[PDB]
């Protein structure tokens, strides 16, 4: 994250740490859905051009952590996966189209003070809410300037920039499951995601029922924090339908 | 980082 | 169930930072 600040403490309960458990390092960001499973970015776990593709074993999943590097004792808690599962028609060979995949966890984790669940959107939620001007929040460890990490979770609030905008600043080819969000280079106020940050969810406050619902997942960017360059972002509800059958079938 | 214990490896 | 409302904020009724920022751009 750039040019945002530390979150401060059971800010972001759902935010989940991608571990790698050899050698130990920060994968990507995640977020919990509910005590079984967590949602991320495809290309957290595969991407060909880099030559990366993990399996379940590869892998270790931290929950209610705060501290990037330590080993928050009796704070956070590992866990690990039982299945992976990214989406059929993830295009890694593009635009990173549909840029998402569940993970199934071992065992059940239990909630806390620093260990909570977010709300999916419905069709409703989703309508009322993703308009261009209206703000959301991302959360990760990442790194802070373009390349210098943070010691502690960092947040910023971002506002979602019009479909067209975001066409136009960018060759890539943007999708219907994407949006962009960041400051246009007049608004003064700035702020992004940045490598680190992948699979880290993008959430919003509804005015309706006070709940936190996770709209987008950080997907990719040129750049970080570029004036005339937006985030792109994975668009939950469009792929909620993938979400549900893979929940309700396995 | 700072090691997570071994339990968790296995 | 319960999702989205966190125990250290929306459980006890306190307010994070910067939450305002959020829903004050959200005009109806
Ligand atoms: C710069 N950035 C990187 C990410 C995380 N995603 C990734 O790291 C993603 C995974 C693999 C390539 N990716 C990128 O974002 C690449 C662009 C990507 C676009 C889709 C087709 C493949 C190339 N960034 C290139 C660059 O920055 O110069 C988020 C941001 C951001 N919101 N500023």
């Amino acid at each position: 994250i750039v040019e945002g600040s530390d979150a401060e403490i059971g800010m972001s309960p759902w935010q989940v740490m991608l571990f790698r458990k050899s050698p130990q390092e920060l994968l990507c960001g995640a977020s919990l859905i509910s005590d079984r499973w967590v949602l991320t970015a495809a290309h957290c776990l595969l991407y060909p051009p880099w030559d990366k593709n993990f399996t379940e074993n590869d892998l270790l999943v931290r929950i209610g952590k705060h501290s990037r590097t330590r080993y928050e004792r009796n704070i956070e808690k590992i866990s690990m996966l039982e299945k992976i599962y990214i989406h059929p028609r993830y295009n890694w060979r593009e635009n990173l189209d549909r840029d998402i995949a569940l993970m199934k966890l071992k065992k059940p984790v239990a909630f806390s003070d620093y260990i909570h669940p977010v709300c999916l959107p419905d069709r409703e939620t989703a309508a009322s809410l993703l308009q261009a001007g209206y703000k959301g929040r991302v959360t990760g460890w990442g790194n802070l300037k373009e390349t210098g990490q943070p010691s502690v979770l960092q947040v910023v609030n971002l506002p979602i920039v019009e479909r067209p905008v975001c066409k136009d600043s960018t060759r890539i080819r943007i999708t219907d499951n994407m949006f962009c969000a960041g400051y246009k280079p007049d608004e003064g106020k700035r702020g992004d995601a940045c490598e680190g940050d992948s699979g880290g969810p993008f959430v919003m406050k509804s005015p309706f029922n006070n709940r936190w619902y996770q709209m987008g997942i950080v997907s990719w960017g040129e750049g970080c924090d570029r004036d005339g360059k937006y985030g792109f972002y994975t668009h939950v509800f469009r792929l909620k339908k993938w979400i549900q059958k893979v929940i309700d079938q396995f | 980082y700072e090691p997570i214990p071994e339990e968790f490896a296995q | 169930a319960d999702c989205g409302l966190r125990p250290l904020f929306e459980k006890k009724s306190l307010e994070d930072k910067t939450e305002r920022e959020l829903l004050e751009s959200y005009i109806d």
